[PDB]
């Protein structure tokens, strides 16, 4: 590594910064609310009786979690149609309002619930805008809504002069007039009662069957949110690199305890450094710091390649219990880093091979690159006395040579 | 260029010319500092040679370790090199010392250097070099008496 | 560790910042380059006495007294008691990728080699900064030190109790002031304080939008389409980039600046310590006597001890 | 009526828990020393303006609640808050309200989208990206500080333009776009401000 | 004056000048610190008396 950070094939003796190492994330843990208000889908699909596609029913959902997962995984709807929207991510995505509706019409008539439909349904009883946001999903009620001799409990518009607006209702019972002939409110020639009754009896074709229909509408708008998708959870670990999630606060770190006391509005603690400090655990509400997953520069220590192949390894700032388990079997704690590959010894030396906080490394005696802290020199008793004078009874004539930079190569680009 | 029509190749080299130039200009800030250095080592290597070569320095460790002889310039790649000579004390030997003589209810000083004894009998000698001298009235100053 | 800075834990980020080449490289490299000076600087200033003197516990320094200043084997680090004072008045790794390296000397061997440039000093005088260490009564290196201006060596002889009584006192002056003032060693403390307040901004500027729809990416992560994603992030690490490397090229400026005084610190030591220098105001106010080295935290402090005339007689001359 | 404010209306401004430390934030607040109107049982309807400081010194709960939008009757949508004698009551209607509206609690005479259920009193009421925001404390216009903490923020995404109050048979202050600088002790409540405008040394 | 610089008078640019964030006030401070040594030095050269 080395060799090919330096990019050489030779390396002189020294420390090198080859990388920087990081201790990696070891799972990821999510956590969020586990008291929620659940949206009451169950009393739309689960009615006992449903309306009539003439009188349409609305109910809204809003103000709640949803989990749109228990409708899609269920194998008892025939149909589950969406428009603008995914089944799946459906459960990801999250709304301002939601209303739900809901009609019994025959199983012919489930193709005519779409958007941009026409026929007696669509154009009568109910209509899907242009554009439409939302679901349909619907079942088949033979087992409820048929008996014999038939139940003729559900009404649909047969008649009408105008075709529905997007979401319009009309229960309106005036005798529908087809021609010209005036109908002064009785039925007869072109003048016929504009509701009709169903034959819902159990022996009938599917397509004559009753089905079941609940349609979600999806009010995705400028204005704030109140029914989103599942808000999960894992279970919580400590002390451990974690991948994290709180309330939607996400990033990676090392979970651990606190006693740092939020306020009981306070979600989320924040150092000097605009940076997450600490979190409420939305389940538990203890606080939790967040320390990050600890990193450093990992340097390698070497000889020259001219004397030796062996090289140590220093793990800047981390403790050894932490760095990971390349082959070396000495280790050993500086306070520069975790060292790994040289060997401690009590000796001491001048620094051949800096680390740092006094710990000098060197290759030395069979021979292993040995780990010291430095000598800072020969240690001399200087022999003061208030009478006695030392003078040298002899000279030597140093020579010592300086040298001192003075110019570097001229360049323009 | 050989590539794509002027109008989008226009927003390519955009990024090309804002990257190239963010280089340039980082590699000439670092070279205005480097400049910074090399220009105070060179303020120092004349320093060096007009205190050191063409003179005699007082000026402790500056011209190298022990006193400053002379020193000889050579020249170098790029640099200049200083071949310091300097005087050394070597063989040190210990003398029992004192700072005045008295005789005759006289204190004397010594005008230049420092006394010693042998161990038996008393000298003036030099500071940097052990060169012992009987002490006289021509190499001594009176001043006040020995209380 | 600049793919840290500027992209974290992403990999998507990480992909975009290969296309920008060798810029984390020179601004990893830059900074080990300012790293490694410090060390330079800390061994070219207290480094330069090469045996470790041994204090003499005889301490019969000619009535002096040197017990501020000398080592106080009560204390873990064993400073001097005037280094403790300046030790305490200079007063104070990140998910960001920030480190901060120690010094290769700690704070104990600084104060072990001032020790030493001290202990030889009153023992020795200049001897031992230009050869072996020369042992001399220090009445007599003293009367040295007074010869050396030019006042004849029996004037400290004659007065060696005033000239050590006006010492002892002026040794009290300055404890008293290290102690109660706050304003001394602003010096150090500008330094102190400018490398915090360079990444105090440093991180955060990670706050900072730079044009991007959010500062937090790991928001754009988990938020947007692969090519939007992408080229919101590359708003955020130009910027980002661009906030580090005004950072290095100030810490490129600060290191030189510090090894300006870095040089001069060890000229002091070399001219004021190891010598007497005959150089006007250069080892302080007054004719040069000799100077005292104290190991402040990331600096040093010269005790210059000088002598100043005073009640100027006239007289007529010719 | 008229009184100064001095320090009053600091309100943490998100629910962020901070501890020693010094934090810089712009928001909506009442400008230091701003000269607040004050009021003793006439009721009447104020402009609500970008966001309200509302607060009553009282040892008998004579005040019950709010009333919040823009036409304040039938024609629009409004928002009415009533702390009755068990229960904190808010909804969002729109209300017929009185032209004189109090309670008495064997009287209501104050006059749907939404509803919720539940010394000297404070409180800041701000109607933000359709959230109706409130903070309030309850203390035992006297110079001083504290800092109001979140009571409830409402989705509602009503428009407000005026505002009444409800009385059983007080001093109002408007916010304004101010940078604070707000001091957090070591148990991360807030404990000093200053506001960044007020003179040269703040 | 490195807001009215870069954004002259125009308050729709100072409010994206903005989210560069520090950066006008890493200039404005940094020149300060140049503009008091000017002060520093001259002192320091005459004022030794
Ligand atoms: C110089 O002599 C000293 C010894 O002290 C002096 O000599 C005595 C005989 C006596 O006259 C004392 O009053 C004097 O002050 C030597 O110092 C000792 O050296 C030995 C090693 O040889 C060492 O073990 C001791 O620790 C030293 N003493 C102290 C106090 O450090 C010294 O070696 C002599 N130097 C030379 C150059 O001869
Ligand atoms: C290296 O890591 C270990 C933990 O793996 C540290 O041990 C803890 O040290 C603290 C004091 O700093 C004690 O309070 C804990 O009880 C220790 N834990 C255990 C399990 O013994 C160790 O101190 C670290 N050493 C360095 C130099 O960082
Ligand atoms: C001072 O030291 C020098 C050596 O540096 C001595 O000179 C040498 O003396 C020996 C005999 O003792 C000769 O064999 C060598 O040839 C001499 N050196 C040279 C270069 O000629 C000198 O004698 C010493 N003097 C004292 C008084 O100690
Ligand atoms: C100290 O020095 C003196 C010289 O000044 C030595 O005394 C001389 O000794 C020689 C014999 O070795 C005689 O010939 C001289 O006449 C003596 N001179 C005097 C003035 O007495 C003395 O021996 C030396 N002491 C030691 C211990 O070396
Ligand atoms: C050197 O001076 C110091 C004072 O600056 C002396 O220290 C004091 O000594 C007395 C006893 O003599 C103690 O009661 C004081 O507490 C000491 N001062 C402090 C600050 O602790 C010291 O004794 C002097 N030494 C000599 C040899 O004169
Ligand atoms: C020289 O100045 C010193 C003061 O710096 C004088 O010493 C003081 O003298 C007075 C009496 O005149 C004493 O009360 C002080 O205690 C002395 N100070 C010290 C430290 O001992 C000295 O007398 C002056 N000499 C002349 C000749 O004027
Ligand atoms: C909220 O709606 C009201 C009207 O119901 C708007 O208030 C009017 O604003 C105009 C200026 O645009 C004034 O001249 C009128 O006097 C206001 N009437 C009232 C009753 O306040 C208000 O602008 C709307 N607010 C928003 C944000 O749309
Ligand atoms: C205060 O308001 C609450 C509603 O916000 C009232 O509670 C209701 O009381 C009636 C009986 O009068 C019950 O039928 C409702 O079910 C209650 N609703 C809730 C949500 O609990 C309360 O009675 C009011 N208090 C007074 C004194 O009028
Ligand atoms: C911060 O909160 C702590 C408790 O969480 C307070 O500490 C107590 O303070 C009183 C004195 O005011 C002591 O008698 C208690 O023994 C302390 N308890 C603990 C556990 O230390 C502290 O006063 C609060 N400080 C502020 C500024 O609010
Ligand atoms: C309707 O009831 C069945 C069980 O009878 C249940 O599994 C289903 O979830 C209910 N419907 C909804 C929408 O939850
Ligand atoms: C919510 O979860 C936490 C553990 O995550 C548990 O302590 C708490 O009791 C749970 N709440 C309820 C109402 O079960
Ligand atoms: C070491 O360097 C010498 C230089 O003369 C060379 O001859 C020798 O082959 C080198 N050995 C290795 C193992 O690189
Ligand atoms: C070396 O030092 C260690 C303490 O770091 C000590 O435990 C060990 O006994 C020493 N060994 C020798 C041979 O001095
Ligand atoms: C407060 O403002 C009103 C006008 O809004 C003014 O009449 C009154 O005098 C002011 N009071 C003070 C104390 O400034």
């Amino acid at each position: 590594e080395t060799k090919c950070t330096l990019k050489s094939f030779t390396v002189e003796k020294g420390i090198y910064q080859t990388s920087n190492f990081r201790v990696q994330p070891t799972e990821s843990i999510v956590r969020f609310p586990n008291i929620t208000n659940l949206c009451p889908f169950g009393e739309v699909f689960n009615a006992t009786r449903f309306a009539s596609v003439y009188a349409w029913n609305r109910k809204r959902i809003s103000n709640c979690v949803a989990d749109y997962s228990v409708l899609y995984n269920s194998a008892s709807f025939s149909t589950f149609k969406c428009y603008g929207v995914s089944p799946t991510k459906l459960n990801d995505l999250c709304f301002t309002n939601v209303y739900a509706d809901s009609f019994v019409i025959r199983g012919d008539e489930v193709r005519q619930i779409a958007p941009g439909q026409t026929g007696k349904i669509a154009d009568y009883n109910y209509k899907l805008p242009d554009d439409f946001t939302g679901c349909v999903i619907a079942w088949n009620s033979n087992n409820l809504d048929s008996k014999v001799g038939g139940n003729y409990n559900y009404l649909y518009r047969l008649f009408r002069k105008s075709n529905l607006k997007p979401f319009e209702r009309d229960i309106s019972t005036e005798i529908y007039q087809a021609g010209s002939t005036p109908c002064n409110g009785v039925e007869g020639f072109n003048c016929y009662f504009p509701l009709q009754s169903y034959g819902f009896q159990p022996t009938y074709g599917v397509g004559y069957q009753p089905y079941r229909v609940v349609v979600l509408s999806f009010e995705l708008l400028h204005a704030p949110a109140t029914v989103c998708g599942p808000k999960k959870s894992t279970n919580l670990v400590k002390n451990k690199c974690v991948n994290f999630n709180f309330n939607g606060l996400t990033g990676t770190g090392v979970l651990t305890e606190s006693n740092k006391k939020f306020l009981p509005f306070q979600q989320f603690g924040r150092d000097i450094d605009d940076t997450t400090d600490a979190v409420r655990d939305p389940q538990t509400l203890e606080i939790l710091d967040i320390t990050p997953c600890s990193f450093g520069g990992v340097s390698v220590i070497t000889p020259g390649t001219n004397t030796s192949n062996q090289v140590a390894v220093l793990y800047q700032g981390v403790n050894c219990t932490e760095v990971p388990v390349s082959t070396g079997s000495n280790v050993f704690q500086t306070r520069a880093g975790c060292l790994i590959g040289a060997e401690h010894v009590n000796n001491s030396y001048e620094c051949d091979i800096p680390i740092g906080a006094g710990i000098c490394a060197s290759y030395q005696t069979s021979q292993s690159i040995i780990a010291y802290t430095m000598s800072l020199g020969a240690e001399n008793s200087v022999a003061y006395s208030n009478n006695s004078i030392a003078i040298p009874i002899n000279f030597t004539i140093s020579v010592t040579t300086e040298i001192l930079p003075v110019s570097m190569t001229k360049t323009s680009v | 260029l050989a590539r794509l029509d002027k109008v989008e190749a226009e927003v390519q080299i955009d990024r090309l010319i804002t990257g190239r130039l963010q280089s340039l200009q980082t590699y000439v800030t670092q070279q205005l500092i480097r400049a910074a250095e090399i220009r105070a080592s060179a303020n120092l290597a004349a320093t060096k040679m007009s205190e050191c070569v063409l003179g005699q320095s007082k000026r402790v460790d500056f011209c190298g370790k022990g006193y400053h002889l002379m020193s000889f310039p050579q020249s170098a790649p790029h640099g200049v090199v200083f071949l310091h000579v300097t005087y050394i004390p070597a063989q040190e030997k210990n003398f029992t010392t004192a700072p005045a003589i008295c005789h005759d209810g006289k204190a004397h000083f010594p005008r230049e250097g420092v006394f010693v004894s042998n161990g038996t009998h008393w000298f003036v000698t030099q500071r940097n070099f052990y060169e012992p001298q009987i002490i006289t009235t021509h190499n001594t100053f009176v001043s006040g008496n020995c209380d | 560790d600049c793919t840290m800075y500027i992209c974290g834990d992403s990999t998507e980020c990480s992909n975009l910042l290969l296309q920008y080449g060798s810029f984390c490289t020179q601004l990893n490299r830059a900074l080990t380059g300012i790293a490694v000076e410090q060390d330079k600087n800390t061994q070219e200033v207290f480094a330069q006495v090469k045996q470790i003197y041994k204090t003499p516990p005889i301490k019969d320094f000619g009535g002096f007294n040197f017990s501020q200043i000398l080592p106080d084997p009560s204390k873990p680090s064993k400073r001097s008691f005037i280094e403790d004072l300046l030790f305490n008045k200079v007063t104070l790794q990140k998910f960001n990728g920030l480190t901060v390296l120690p010094p290769l000397l700690t704070d104990e061997m600084i104060a072990q080699y001032t020790s030493a440039l001290l202990a030889g000093t009153i023992t020795s005088g200049w001897t031992f900064g230009a050869g072996a260490a020369l042992q001399i009564p220090f009445a007599m290196q003293m009367a040295y030190r007074f010869n050396g201006i030019g006042v004849t060596q029996n004037v400290l002889y004659e007065n060696q109790k005033l000239i050590a009584n006006q010492f002892n006192s002026a040794i009290g002056k300055i404890q008293d002031s290290l102690s109660s003032t706050a304003s001394a060693l602003g010096k150090l403390q500008d330094v102190v304080n400018q490398n915090a307040q360079a990444l105090n901004t440093l991180v955060k500027q990670l706050s900072s939008n730079f044009g991007a729809i959010s500062s937090v990416l790991n928001d754009i992560l988990a938020r947007l389409d692969k090519v939007e994603a992408e080229v919101q992030i590359d708003r955020l690490i130009t910027g980002r980039l661009q906030s580090l490397q005004t950072y290095v090229t100030q810490q490129l400026i600060r290191a030189a600046e510090i090894r300006a005084s870095a040089n001069l610190a060890a000229t002091k030591m070399s001219e004021c310590v190891l010598g007497q220098s005959k150089r006007v105001d250069f080892c302080g106010k007054g004719y040069h006597l000799m100077s005292f080295p104290q190991s402040a935290p990331h600096g040093v402090v010269f005790l210059h001890v000088t002598y100043i005339p005073a009640q100027e007689k006239n007289f007529t001359t010719a | 009526a008229y009184t100064n404010s001095f320090t009053r209306g600091v309100y943490y401004p998100d629910k962020v828990f901070r501890s020693s430390v010094l934090h810089s934030t712009q928001d909506l607040f009442l400008p230091f020393f701003s000269n607040v109107t004050w009021f003793h049982f006439d009721n009447p309807v104020l402009p609500f303006n970008d966001g309200v400081y509302f607060a009553s010194t009282e040892k008998s709960n004579i005040i019950r609640g709010w009333i919040f939008g823009t036409t304040l009757d039938s024609k629009t949508q409004s928002l009415l808050i009533v702390n009755n004698a068990t229960n904190v009551v808010i909804k969002v209607c729109e209300f017929q309200f009185c032209n004189d509206p109090f309670l008495g609690e064997s009287e209501f005479r104050v006059y749907c989208t939404f509803e919720y259920v539940s010394n000297l009193r404070e409180f800041v009421f701000k109607n933000i990206d359709g959230y109706f925001k409130i903070y309030s404390k309850h203390t035992p216009l006297p110079q001083g500080f504290s800092a109001l903490e979140p009571l409830v923020d409402l989705p509602i995404g009503i428009n407000i333009t005026r505002f009444q109050t409800l009385l059983a048979l007080y001093y109002v202050g408007y916010l304004q776009p101010r940078t604070f600088l707000l001091k957090y002790n070591e148990n991360g409540t807030i404990t000093d401000a200053v506001d960044c405008a007020l003179d040269p040394l703040s």
